[PDB]
RNA sequence: AGGACCGAACCGACUAAUGUUGAAAAAUUAGCGGAUGACUUGUGGCUGGGGGUGAAAGGCCAAUCAAACCGGGAGAUAGCU
RNA sequence: CACAGGUGGUCAGGUAGAGAAUACCAAGGCGCUUGAGAGAACUCGGGUGAAGGAACUAGGCAAAAUGGUGCCGUAACUUC
RNA sequence: AAUUCCUUGUCGGGUAAGUUCCGACCUGCACGAAUGGCGUAAUGAUGGCCAGGCUGUCUCCACCCGAGACUCAGUGAAAUU
RNA sequence: GAUGUCGGCUCAUCACAUCCUGGGGCUGAAGUAGGUCCCAAGGGUAUGGCUGUUCGCCAUUUAAAGUGGUACGCGAGCUGGGUUUAGAACGUCGUGAGACAGUUCGGUCCCUAUCUGCCGUGGGCGCUGGAGAACUGAGGGGGGCUGCUCCUAGUACGAGAGGACCGGAGUGGACGCAUCACUGGUGUUCGGGUUGUCAUGCCAAUGGCACUGCCCGGUAGCUAAAUGCGGAAGAGAUAAGUGCUGAAAGCAUCUAAGCACGAAACUUGCCCCGAGAUGAGUUCUCCCUGACCCUUUAAGGGUCCUGAAGGAACGUUGAAGACGACGACGUUGAUAGGCCGGGUGUGUAAGCGCAGCGAUGCGUUGAGCUAACCGGUACUAAUGAACCGUGAGGCUUAACCU
């Protein structure tokens, strides 16, 4: 069974997994908005939301935490200079789905996922 | 799980010494021995502690008569008096697992000075 | 004698003054208002139909909303029937509290078993697994043989095979009723009940010995 | 294990019976973009809810 | 939890140093021994001049294991081996005059009522 | 020194599972034997069908060898279906 | 067959290593031409298992186990 | 006994219990001297038997990670009748 | 123009010529324990050593270790040890090739389920206007086992030795269900230690890969070894049996009339399913109150206007789940995620300071981090809407009411 089991498999294994939402993460992080399957969009809220509640206390300790589960200090930077104080005030829910169409090739259910607070300026450079 | 609760510490010891794995405690237990009731004591090292609120238990390790001897005490019962630090152990795991493969001179465990 | 209807709280633990640690199942029996009377007269029988909680009123419907207005009574979770003992009398509206089970020694509890969902002969019929090894091929938690051969030349009715285990209706006979508190709308019982946290249960008095 | 008998046309226009497809009945309009729309999904245009969410 | 092949310590000094369960008595099918029940036992390791002698068939009450008693709180005792004490075939009583190791207070029941006094510590 | 020892490449193929409308008309995976020798391998050459070759299993001789394949006698014959 | 098979010779970077083993890397080359979900039985392939330890079975099949270097030390028998 | 039908021969050993094993006897249905007899150290992916260790082999299954199985989209077989 | 063979495994189903438990007659039955027969099929009915063995012998249990049928049940379920291939040997037979119904060593077990059957689970329509609930219970399934000790009583009984009936209490074995509070297992999503190597410029910290690299622990969950509960008591009608009254047959006679008893079998009782119970039942509540045309004029066909209750959809989802189904919630909102506080788990992070030549230690510091958890929180997402379903519902008769 799966009584009260939290946290989608993908048809991937453990490694894959989390290296594909480590990756996902950033991707988010840096344009502020991207196109994936909803079960995956889904669950990156669930990656990249707390990131966010990291961001918002600069601190060595926070930075390397941060760097240990992005491996990117371009995002870690982005996280603890921009958004953290971006997203100071705000008590959770940094992110947004927006359910689109149905992919051709492959006919899964699509979906985008913007930063709450979207830098259209940003976004672009 | 907020009935639960209340129905628990209600139930719940307050007076509850702090001790630690590795810490060497006696533990004053209720018995009956045949037509009488008396306390006994079970003094061995402290090699688990199980932290469930009323379902608080822990295990304690004695080597009576050159065989090992595990007790695990459920921290709430009215069976157990009282419990007393009578050294208190330096360790660094939380389950002292490793010890029941020790013997003597090898199961020692160094005093916590502070 | 009637039952209640109740919601699983969970289990916990009973220290008593002789040290024993007595496993219970908290039930949280709310109040139970009669929604219906029925008779020999009308009904053909005599049982009493109560509600007990309460409902959303978005999500009470029109036929639902109005067979409780006749009662005059608020809208619940749902409605159970208790068959009347020749005696017992109960009036539509009339509460009853789980001080039904204040002298009641034992009680039987009803409730609806955790989905385990579709289940092989191993867990669901207890079977026995062939060899592991010993030249077993793709054999290991099978049925074995489901019959015998020309004669009958079929497979018996009941035979034990897989399918869906557990989410069903089951009774625990004879449980020992440890605590009645209206105040606080409880009920511990002795032993697991069926059933998930937060799932309905009928407690009615044990019909056994 | 393979068929004795070959089943017959009637059959397999019995076993199609829950073959038949559901028409879409969830499309709404946008209150803006004067837009088709699948229910909780975002218009080709980028409208959701009468707002333009998304800037393709 | 005791069964067929179990092999356990003597907790006596019946002259047995090793003994192997051959049958757990006290019901058909009857799975596991714990401590106080009676198991039928055969001899693998044995003193040169005690009581009992290699390859003999006898009784035993198990007297403690690995798994352990519980107690009304919940309370577990486990001990770091299986130990038994060897009993007269037909009169079930103690072949030993002597208890070595600690003992439950499972034991007191008269038919082992020799062996909770004999016995060094009752836990 | 050695048809010496342990062990990769290389040469084998003892066990198990899978696979058995296969990934494969003999494999894969884990383990296994030999590994300076009667070792192993490239290229080219000789031996042809009651014939070859064979540390011999009737083995092998171009995916079925107690007598290869192709074509012919040929529509052999078939008291059999 | 765009097939987990078969196919002779040449070359031999770094750290660890006895090594051409193995592990991670370099240069260089690839992710194997259906994907998306879900997380039932059952099958394949793996990881861990309380107490017991061959009671399994035709048979310890299969697992599990052992595993390196140096030194100490090593029985019957023997063609030494 | 790779040989013994009667036969699980008898005895001794090992086990709680041993139609196998080891030792012994001889009543060899139907051993026997290069169709070699009888021994033998070493060697053996050879056959029988025992012990320690080891464990999901079993008591008696549990839970977990992966590839299928199931659902959606694309392609799209087979034996048989 | 193929019905795979012994034995095992897994899973069974029936008979009763009954192994145990139950009732009972005789006994060369004192008690205990047997012997024999009658009734009885409800449930129950070992594990090992040896051998391929079934069987059997043996060991040790048990209340018992039943006898048979089912293609000597069961290979499109597994095994392949026994037994018919091809290799080889011994004995024996034959000049020989070879042979054995003699032994011995080795030796390929395919099949994606169309029909029936069976286990689960849906879609349709029906039940006469539609709809939501709650029931009734025709019927079907499940279950049904038993040891030991104690009281009566060391009594009846017996010369003792021994040792009960009836009835009552307690505790087990085996089996079944449910549960996760406890003891635990697992827990590749939590925390730590560590080996090799590569990377983040480097130090310091970290990450990748090496079975989760190798390990130590462990949350929720799932779960057995864990801990609750069950078999019943009672009622009815009986079996074999035991009798009361009693003729036929002045007597006798359980039987012919009448009457009292009598079993784990049967019907109830307990558990589950259950009105497709088409014989489609009941109860309560809810919803709908426009016209027109045509024809073969009738339970006729179509058009306009209407679109209720309800169901469903779509979304967030669930200790529900293959899918379907089932449940919760959708802003008048805790349904999921996030967020806050707590818990739990791991075991004193980073950074800095001090001690030491250094590895390393100490203080800050029970630190840091912490999944599925508990208590909260609208921050993100659950949008106003659509679609199916209608528009007062047949005739006959009776009883009321006009
Ligand atoms: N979207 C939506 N929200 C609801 N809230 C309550 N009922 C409904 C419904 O049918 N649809
Ligand atoms: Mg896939
Ligand atoms: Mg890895
Ligand atoms: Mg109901
Ligand atoms: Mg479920
Ligand atoms: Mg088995
Ligand atoms: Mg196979
Ligand atoms: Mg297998
Ligand atoms: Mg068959
Ligand atoms: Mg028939
Ligand atoms: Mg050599
Ligand atoms: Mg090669
Ligand atoms: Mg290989
Ligand atoms: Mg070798
Ligand atoms: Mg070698
Ligand atoms: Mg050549
Ligand atoms: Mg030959
Ligand atoms: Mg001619
Ligand atoms: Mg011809
Ligand atoms: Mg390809
Ligand atoms: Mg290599
Ligand atoms: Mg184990
Ligand atoms: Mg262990
Ligand atoms: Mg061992
Ligand atoms: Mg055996
Ligand atoms: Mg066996
Ligand atoms: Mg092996
Ligand atoms: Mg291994
Ligand atoms: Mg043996
Ligand atoms: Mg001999
Ligand atoms: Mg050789
Ligand atoms: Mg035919
Ligand atoms: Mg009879
Ligand atoms: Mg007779
Ligand atoms: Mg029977
Ligand atoms: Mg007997
Ligand atoms: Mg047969
Ligand atoms: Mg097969
Ligand atoms: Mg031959
Ligand atoms: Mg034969
Ligand atoms: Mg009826
Ligand atoms: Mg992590
Ligand atoms: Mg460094
Ligand atoms: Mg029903
Ligand atoms: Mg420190
Ligand atoms: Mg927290
Ligand atoms: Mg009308």
């Amino acid at each position: 069974m799966r009584h009260r089991k939290s946290g989608r498999q993908l048809n991937r294994n453990s490694s894959h997994r989390q290296a594909m939402f480590r990756n996902m993460a950033g991707s988010l992080v840096r344009h502020e908005i991207i196109k994936t399957t909803l079960p995956k969009a889904k669950e990156l809220r669930r990656v990249v939301e707390p990131l966010i509640t990291l961001a918002k206390t600069d601190s060595v300790a926070n930075r390397r935490l941060a760097f240990a589960r992005t491996r990117d200090n371009e995002i870690v930077a982005k996280l603890f200079n921009e958004l953290g104080p971006r997203f100071a005030s705000r008590a959770g829910g940094y992110t947004r789905i927006l359910k689109c169409g149905f992919r051709a090739g492959d006919n899964a259910p699509m979906a985008y996922i913007e930063l709450v607070d979207r830098s259209e300026k940003a976004e672009a450079a | 799980s907020n009935i639960i609760k209340q129905l628990e510490q209600e139930q719940m010891k307050q007076d509850v010494p702090s001790f630690r794995p590795g810490d060497t405690v006696e533990v004053k237990v209720w018995v009956v021995e045949g037509s009488k009731k008396r306390l006994q004591a079970f003094e061995g090292v402290v090699i688990a502690i199980r932290n469930r609120g009323l379902h608080s238990a822990f295990t304690v390790r004695k080597i009576s008569n050159g065989e090992g001897v595990e007790r695990v005490f459920q921290t709430h019962s009215p069976v157990v008096d009282s419990i007393s630090v009578k050294r208190r152990g330096a360790v660094r795991k939380a389950k002292l697992y490793y010890l029941r493969e020790r013997t003597g001179k090898a199961a020692r465990i160094k005093e916590r000075l502070n | 004698m009637i039952g209640l209807v109740g919601k699983k709280v969970g289990m916990t633990r009973i220290f008593t003054e002789d040290g024993v640690s007595i496993p219970v199942t908290v039930i949280e029996v709310e109040a139970n208002r009669v929604t219906q009377v029925k008779d020999l007269a009308n009904d053909g029988y005599r049982a009493i139909q109560v509600t007990t909680g309460a409902k959303k009123a978005n999500r009470v419907t029109k036929p639902e909303a109005g067979h409780f207005a006749k009662a005059g009574v608020e809208a619940g979770r749902g409605l159970w029937e208790f068959r009347l003992a020749e005696g017992e009398e109960f009036t539509v509206g009339q509460s009853i509290s789980v001080e039904l089970f204040a002298d009641v020694k034992k009680v039987d509890v009803t409730g609806t078993s955790k989905g385990k969902g579709f289940a092989g002969t191993v867990k669901r019929w207890n079977f026995r697994t062939q060899d592991a090894t010993h030249g077993n091929s793709l054999s290991h938690r099978v049925p074995g043989s489901i019959g015998q051969n020309q004669t009958p030349g079929k497979v018996f009715k009941g035979k034990k095979m897989a399918g869906q285990m557990g989410n069903e209706r089951v009774t625990v006979q004879s449980l020992d009723v440890v605590r009645v508190d209206a105040e606080r709308n409880l009920l511990l019982v002795k032993g697991a009940v069926p059933g998930a946290t937060g799932s309905d249960l009928i407690v009615k008095p044990a019909v056994k010995a | 294990a393979v068929q004795q008998n070959k089943p017959t046309r009637s059959k397999r226009g019995m076993r199609r019976s829950h073959d038949a497809l559901t028409a879409v009945t969830s499309l709404s309009v946008d209150k803006t973009s004067g837009e088709k729309h699948l229910r909780h999904h975002i218009t080709a245009d980028g409208y959701y809810r009468g707002r333009k969410v998304i800037a393709k | 939890m005791i069964q067929e092949q179990t092999m356990l310590n003597v907790a006596d000094n019946s002259g047995a140093r090793r003994v192997m369960c051959i049958k757990v008595l006290g019901g058909s099918h009857r799975r596991y021994a714990g401590v106080g029940d009676i198991i039928k036992i055969t001899i693998k390791e044995a003193i040169p001049r005690g009581k009992v002698k290699k390859g003999d068939v006898l009784k035993a009450v198990v007297v403690r294991t690995k798994k352990g008693v519980r107690r009304p709180d919940g309370s577990v005792i486990r001990f770091d081996g299986n130990a038994c004490v060897l009993l007269n075939n037909n009169s079930e009583q103690p072949i030993g005059t002597r208890i070595f190791g600690p003992v439950t207070r499972e034991l007191r029941s008269e038919k082992f009522m020799k062996i909770i006094s004999l016995a060094p510590e009752v836990l």
